[PDB]
RNA sequence: GCUUAAUUUGACUCAACACGGGGAAACUCACCAGGUCCAGACACAAUAAGGAUUGACAGAUUGAGAGCUCUUUCUUGAUUUUGUGGGUGGUGGUGCAUGGCCGUUCUUAGUUGGUGGAGUGAUUUGUCUGCUUAAUUGCGAUAACGAACGAGACCUUAACCUACUAAAUAGUGGUGCUAGCAUUUGCUGGUUAUCCACUUCUUAGAGGGACUAUCGGUUUCAAGCCGAUGGAAGUUUGAGGCAAUAACAGGUCUGUGAUGCCCUUAGACGUUCUGGGCCGCACGCGCGCUACACUGACGGAGCCAGCGAGUCUAACCUUGGCCGAGAGGUCUUGGUAAUCUUGUGAAACUCCGUCGUGCUGGGGAUAGAGCAUUGUAAUUAUUGCUCUUCAACGAGGAAUUCCUAGUAAGCGCAA
């Protein structure tokens, strides 16, 4: 299965204030929005991504979610090189 | 769609709900569907 | 100070009963004029499926139930009595609408 | 707008026969078994029922609003007015729903299954029950299907009281030993009921009567 | 069974065989002889710019669908193509290890304790001879007297409410505008809004009412069973729903088996992209379909119902005016729902006729010519209307039956 790096910000990037993937067990129709991929790119990248943790799966009628955790301090803050007290995940928004 | 229990027939196209029987004995209660006679 | 129509479609017909009641108890306590609440006949769904997983068995089935009530009230009233009354009497599984049509 | 009319009836109940699956398949500790929908004027408020709320709250939003971005996003609801009000879910065997969720994980760790099974049962029949049910057929380290059992009590099923003492109650295993779909239903103890009857349909109580005076001599008085 | 390029298989006494909701072509896809491209988490590594690849061909190539061939300008850019060893990878053609509840069955028409009796003891009485009941339902006998689960009870329906209270999303009763009117007082109409007054019929909430009532027989005079008159109702008042002891290793959904070989990782598990699954001659146990006719066909008329269904990100119901012999086509509307389709003007039956008992006008089984629609596509007739042809078939041997008084049978044509 291959990871195509055309494009971050349909790769991780503006997940970093909403820090969930809602997807969908599919076939191919390539058009998400909300989401990175474009109906199979990051489900495929996310299964990488889930083999290193900081995304976890149900199912729950073939709907695939995913969350972040503490161990994703690590790639987000210094692939996009950015300061602390923006990024963050269990600081999501301005509220959560 | 196939949607659970080894089926992708004998699906509920009536009332819009879409489910396959064998997984619809163990979803009427909480849908709201009761027997009475 | 318009003619007003108001529909209320459950399912716990023990909770449309204080619904109704509570509706023509502040209207009456400030007295519109008002026609009582005409209930409607009732709508029932219903799905024969056969008993078992697989296939192999005998033959008889089941039959599902669903019931659904729907009664509906016509009033009129000053705008600023109603506005308010529409927002307290709130349950759950209940639906409220308001329908103001005047053709 | 163009809606139809008797599937929006309809439509909620499969809406509500998904969003439960999360509070079983995600949680396992404070007891938020019985799920409730409150939809107000634009708003549905699904009310938040924890024990221990700092799994949701936490730093002042651990998963307040983190919960609601998937299911929100789920159904393209609209941010903001998905509100999800915090409350404490009820007791643990001192509930009626929690009886899911009381035996839903309470098998244990790893030691025998009888003294596993002869725990649940002396805390509830006493105190504030006369009927629950949970499920159990399994082997013992062997290659049979073996089928030992228990329960705790006679139900109150008595025609329609099938209906409203089933209820929505589907929760899993948090237990090492045992997996497959476990299932519990709570039929309780019918006098404290406040909600409807409150004895079997068989109960008969006739009263005392008084001691009698005797005899009543005429003694007539004229007030 | 045969057959096969494969006819994908599950299940064989009631408890397999119109059933796996298996009414049909490419969705299904599990199969057959072609085509595909997708196989990587980490930890290994090398060509990682002087080159893999990203080339997808880039269109003539290229013979054979965009193609997998380079003849080259590359987005080139180590993604990953790669090369492996772990462990991946992961999912679908079967169930199995620390969990089963979902079914069908014998159809709890019966199981089990508390103090008492009897036994060294396991075990036993209660839980019986008799009558009675749909029923271990009950009376009676009695070393046993109270009692639970199951059966009663309950629960949902169908029948009675001139008693409520409340009806432009039901209906009548008037006042009218208003047309007939034999006319002459009159009997039929008239519709938005002409307005008022009504609930009997209608719908839905709240209650009521039946208990075998009351008399006559019969019986250990007991449980009850038979008549009687009243009554909307006197077959548990009619019909259902719901109730666990057991060997069918058919209970499997991202059941996991909580099996280690299924190739379980140039996958024989995906798709798009391909013709061939249930669909081949001479006999059926496949549960009635259309018969074998004058209690009948054919032709004219007369004309009565019940429970259910439905269109927005989108083609569902369909009435008039339309053309045409149907079949249909075109112009419109109406309907998110007691309002619209729809009084769903259903059929048998019903009168007036034609027909004359012959396998004739009963019965149309194989067929050739035609016109239409539905989708990417109907040949091996997917269905439907034309005209032709009318061929087995004169009540059925031995055998053997899903259906109980508005029941058995015909007659429907709603989801």
């Amino acid at each position: 299965m291959l990871m195509p790096k055309e494009d971050r910000n349909k790769i991780h990037q503006y997940l970093f204030q909403e820090g969930v993937v809602v997807a969908k067990k599919d076939f191919n129709q390539a058009k998400h929005e909300e989401i990175d991929t474009k109906n199979l790119y990051v489900i495929k990248a996310l299964q990488s991504l889930t083999s290193k943790g900081y995304v976890k799966t149900q199912f729950s009628w073939q709907y695939y979610y995913y969350t972040l955790t503490e161990e994703g301090v690590e790639y987000l803050r210094e692939y996009l090189n950015l300061p602390e007290h923006i990024v963050p995940g269990t600081y999501i928004q301005e509220r959560n | 769609q196939c949607r659970v229990c080894s089926s992708h027939t004998g699906l509920i196209r009536k009332y819009g709900l879409n489910i396959c029987r064998q997984c619809f004995r163990e979803k009427a209660n909480d849908i709201g569907f009761n027997k009475f006679r | 100070i318009i003619k007003i129509r108001i529909t209320l479609t459950s399912t716990k017909v023990k909770q449309l009963e204080n619904v109704s009641s509570n509706i023509v108890k502040n209207a009456e306590q400030h007295n519109l004029v008002k026609k009582g609440p005409v209930r409607l006949p009732t709508k029932v769904l219903k799905i024969s499926t056969r008993k078992t997983p697989n296939g192999e068995g005998s033959k008889t089935w089941e039959t599902y139930e669903m019931r659904i009530h729907k009664r509906y009230i016509d009033l009129e009233a000053p705008v600023q009595i109603v506005k308010r009354i529409t927002q307290i009497t709130i349950e759950p599984g209940v639906d409220v609408e308001v329908v103001v049509a005047s053709n | 707008a163009l809606i139809s009319k008797k599937r929006k009836l309809v439509a909620d109940g499969v809406f509500y026969a998904e969003l439960n699956e999360f509070f079983t398949r995600e949680l396992a500790e404070e007891g938020y078994s019985g799920v409730e929908v409150r939809v107000t004027p634009t708003k549905t408020e699904v009310i938040i029922r924890a024990t221990r709320t700092q799994d949701v709250l936490g730093e002042n939003g651990r998963r307040i609003n983190e919960l609601t971005l998937l299911v929100q996003k789920r159904f393209k609801y609209a941010p903001g007015t998905i509100v999800l009000y915090a409350e404490r879910v009820q007791d643990r065997g001192l509930s009626a729903v929690a009886q899911a969720e009381s035996m839903k994980f309470k098998l244990l760790n790893g030691l025998a299954i009888r003294r596993a099974a002869y725990g649940v049962v002396r805390y509830v029949m006493e105190s504030g029950a006369k009927g629950c049910e949970v499920v159990v057929s399994g082997k013992l380290r062997a290659a049979r299907a073996k089928a030992m059992k228990f329960a705790d009590g006679f139900l109150i099923h008595s025609g329609q009281p099938v209906n409203d003492f089933i209820d929505t109650a589907t929760r899993h295993v948090l237990m090492r030993q045992g997996v497959l779909g476990i299932k519990v239903k709570i039929m309780r103890d019918p006098a404290k009921s406040r909600t409807g009857p409150k004895a079997l349909p068989d109960a008969v109580t006739i009263i005392e009567p008084k001691e009698e005076e005797p005899i009543l001599a005429p003694s007539v008085k004229d007030y």
